[PDB]
This record gives structure tokens, sequence and C-alpha cells, in this order.
């Protein structure tokens, strides 16, 4: 996938052992072992794909691994299972109520594995003979590379040929159920008899094998797709263009027993996925309420929550909660927790910032950050490794050293020092009641 | 017919229902 070095870009998922039980260092992580636990616990829970609807809540202080786990989560459940990771403000939409975007989301994270017989012929057709008045009659020869066969064409079958307008040397593949005709391309033998093509041409070898094949191929669709497509005549262009308004709940009720008939018959296979909905904190009480009846149905995907507020304020309300969720919805939910790290897990997270970014830190300089994020922050010496690194390369040095990080701590600043300036010089910079010194003497 | 004249036989039955090549291909 296109990709630069990002924040999470070292986590190629939990480092669990075979019992579940976590690695001091593994897949790119490093400590809160009871957290890989407890979202390894879930991690089984949505491989198994028995229980439906679960809801997760993420908890803890900033920088402290939440938004690392649910990443864990989704490089560990892989492909072929599906992850939709949104935003809280994400939802709120002109278009869509929150409520339909919330169940767009929702059947975004339930994908189907449909399969489709097909019967088809190919090869390329040698030569064609039509005899016509009455109805007409013919015959026609096609090849493949160790094969050849002669057909008789029914009345049906040469106007089909006729309105294809089907010459020798093209490949072609007929449908045996409806008998449709598609051209493949042209031969190679054709191609030196012009000198500009047009753009319909195409040149294609000759099929090998039998004449006649019999395949299947699964087809991996989510829910909201299919209600998209079933909803109007052409929502596979909104499935595109996202212009798919509210769907009728109807559709969605005949979209469920469409897949329910097709799980009976063995044609369709479930396949749950996770919801990760951050900073759930900017969600309403409506859509909360809406979430709450949501987890039970029988398509309900498992929902992972990160909050990082404590007693605050719910949106929509005028009272605080315990973590800015109703007591509803925690009620109906299981919390995982998360620990401020120490100095040496800082120290090692920062080691394998650096190996991700290919930095070749010193001992020293290594030790100069770790105590840069022991204390003020994580973030601010992860995002120093970088602009060091830089400076290094500026003095013509391949290797950062402890000057380089003096340079970049001086040059940019963090919270607290941002803080203490605005603070010393509250004359200069505008507040709250508009009010700001422009002039200096 | 308009002059009470009765239709053709066989044009009666396929109207109360409703040799040579014509087009020859081969690759060189
Ligand atoms: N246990 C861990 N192992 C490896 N990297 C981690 C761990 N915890 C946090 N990080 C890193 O710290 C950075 C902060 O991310 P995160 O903790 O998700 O922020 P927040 O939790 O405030 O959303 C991330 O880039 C992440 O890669
Ligand atoms: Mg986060």
């Amino acid at each position: 996938s296109l990709s630069l070095i990002a924040a999470h870009s070292h986590i190629t998922g939990l480092g669990l052992d075979e019992n579940l039980q976590p690695r001091p260092t593994s897949e790119g992580m490093v400590g809160q072992l009871q957290a890989r636990r407890a979202a390894g616990v879930i991690l089984k829970m949505v491989q198994n794909g028995t229980i439906a609807g679960r809801a997760v809540l993420v908890a803890g202080p900033p920088s402290t691994g939440k938004t690392a786990l649910a990443m864990g989560v989704s490089q560990s459940l892989g492909k072929d299972v599906p992850f939709t990771a949104i935003a809280g403000s994400e939802i709120f939409s002109l278009e869509l109520s929150k409520t339909e975007a919330l169940t767009q989301a929702f059947r975004k994270s339930i994908g189907i594995k449909i399969k489709e017989e097909t019967e088809l012929i190919e090869g390329e057709v040698v030569e064609i003979q039509i005899d016509r008045s009455g109805h007409k009659q013919g015959k026609l020869t096609i090849k493949t590379t160790d094969m050849e066969t002669i057909y008789e064409l029914g009345n049906k079958m040469i106007d089909g040929l006729t309105k294809e307008k089907v010459l020798a040397g093209d490949v072609i593949s007929i449908d045996k159920a409806s008998g449709k005709i598609t051209k493949l391309g042209r031969s190679f033998a054709r191609s030196r008899d012009y000198d500009a093509m047009g753009a319909d041409t195409r040149f294609v070898q000759c099929p090998e094998g039998e004449l006649q094949k019999r395949k299947t191929v699964v087809h991996t669709v989510s829910l909201h797709e299919i209600d998209v497509i079933n909803s109007r005549t052409q929502g596979f262009l909104a499935l595109f263009t996202g212009d798919t308004g509210e769907i009728r709940s109807e559709v969605r009720d005949q979209i469920n027993t469409k897949v329910a008939e097709w799980k009976e018959e063995g044609k369709a296979e479930i396949v749950p996925g996770v919801l990760f909905i951050d900073e759930v904190h900017m969600l309403d009480i409506e859509c909360f309420s809406f979430i709450n009846r949501a987890l039970e149905d029988e398509f309900a995907p498992i929902v992972m929550m990160a909050t990082n507020r404590g007693v605050s304020k719910t949106r929509g309300t005028n009272y605080k909660s315990p973590h800015g969720l109703p007591l509803d919805l925690l009620d109906r939910s299981i919390i995982i927790t998360t620990k401020s790290y120490n100095e040496q897990e800082i120290k090692t997270i920062l080691s394998i910032r650096a190996q991700e970014e290919e930095v070749e830190l010193s001992s020293d300089a290594l030790d100069l950050l770790t105590k840069t994020g022991v204390e003020t922050s994580l973030r601010y010496s992860s995002n120093l490794i970088s602009v060091a690194q830089q400076i290094a390369m500026k003095r013509k040095n391949n290797t950062v050293e402890v000057e380089d990080v003096k340079r970049a701590y001086l040059l940019f600043l963090d919270s607290a020092r941002s803080v203490k300036y605005v603070q010393e010089n509250e004359s200069q910079y505008i507040d709250d009641q508009g009010n700001v010194q422009i002039s200096i003497a | 017919d308009f002059p009470n004249a009765p239709p053709n036989l066989k044009d009666f039955n396929t109207n109360l229902f409703g040799m040579k090549t014509v087009f020859h291909s081969i690759l060189p």
C-alpha cells in the first residue's frame, strides 16, 4: 500500500504467544501486558465469529497506546476480516442523519463472501460459415492451445454473432446459460495489419486447456455495499461518490433476509469484523442511544471505543459522565485500560521509532531523549528524533548526537515551555476578551 | 381479400400464428 513512515508504522501486531501471553517486546509493541492480553482475548473473540455485538472501551491517559492497541488488533486481524476505523466527528454530516451514518459504519464492518458459479467457453475462432435464405443456419470453429471443436449455431446465436461482428482471429467468451458473447480480443497474428489501432482493440493469446470450463469465484462485499447497490438503479456509483442518501429501512430488511437465505443455501459466508470509533467522546447522546440498540443484533459487529477523558460532559446533555459516556452504554461495555510507561519502556519505544525512521541514534542521545520524554511527553521526543536527524545531516554527520538533540530541543518547543512563554507575555497575544497590545514601545 | 376471395392456405396458417452461403470467414 502507498505509505510513508507514520506514527503507527512499526506495529505489525500484538506480540502475543500461543497462550495469549504477551512478549516483553514483539511485533513492534512494548509493555502494556495486561492491555495486550485483553486485546488478544477480544481478537480471538472476533476470530471465533460466534459472539455478536460486543462493545469494548479502551481507556487510559493520553499517549498510552490506545490507538496503538487498535492498530495492533487490526494488523493481527489482517485482510479478509473487515476493520472500519472512524473518528468521533466523522459521523456528523449535512446529508446523512447520525443514525444513518452509524448504520452505514456498522454495515461496513460486516463482510459477505459470496460464491458465483460461471460456466464459459473461450477460444480463438478459426472459421465461421453462415448460410441464410427462412431461418439461417451455420457452423463455427473455436480452437484452444490443445483442443478444437466445430459447433452448430442456432438462429439466435447467429443473430448474436452478427450483432457482435465477430471475425476470425478473435478470442471470444460465451456463457452457455444465456449465450451472451463477449469479445476478449484479437490474436497476435493480426497486429501487423495496421499502423494505428482503435481504442477497442486488444491483442490476447489463445486460451489453454479445455474449451468448456467450470469455475467458482468468491467475492468479498460488505452489507453496506449490497444495500447501496440494491437501493437505486446505479448505486455502485454512490459506493464511490458517497451520495447514497438515507437508505430505506425496508431495503435493509430485504438485504438481511437475502443474506440469510444465501447463508442457508451455503453460497454466502459471514465474516464479522471490528468497528473502531476514535474519540467516542465527540459523539452525542442520540448516537449513544442508537448504539445501545444497534449492538443487540445478529449482524452487529464488535465495536472498539477509545476515550481518554475522565469525568467529563457528554455532548448533547447537561451532566457529567464517568468517561464522557452515558451509564447505559458503559453497562454493556467491557473496559480495557492502559497504564503509563516507565523509563525503560519509553527508551525501547524511542529505539523502535528510530529504527523505523532509519535514524542511527547514539547512547547518550537516546538517554537525553528518554529524559525529555519522561519529563515532558513521549510524542515530543518521538517528533524530535527526525528533526534531530535533519540537523545532524545538515552538519554533514551521519549519526545523531547530544548536540543535535539539544539544538532540536532549543528550536522546537513543547507544551510546557509554550505555556510558560504565553503566560509571561500575556499582553502581546489575543485573549478570550480579544484584547492585544500590538504596539511595543 | 376485398373481392370476397380467400387467401393462400399456407399463408393463412402462417399468418394466424405469426440455398447458398451468406458469410464465410477464415484466418489465413
Ligand atoms: N506499547 C507500545 N508499544 C509500541 N509503541 C507504542 C506503545 N504505546 C504507544 N506507542 C506509540 O506511542 C505513540 C502514541 O500513540 P497512542 O498511545 O495511540 O496515542 P493515544 O493513546 O493518546 O491516542 C504511537 O505512535 C504509538 O506507536
Ligand atoms: Mg488515539
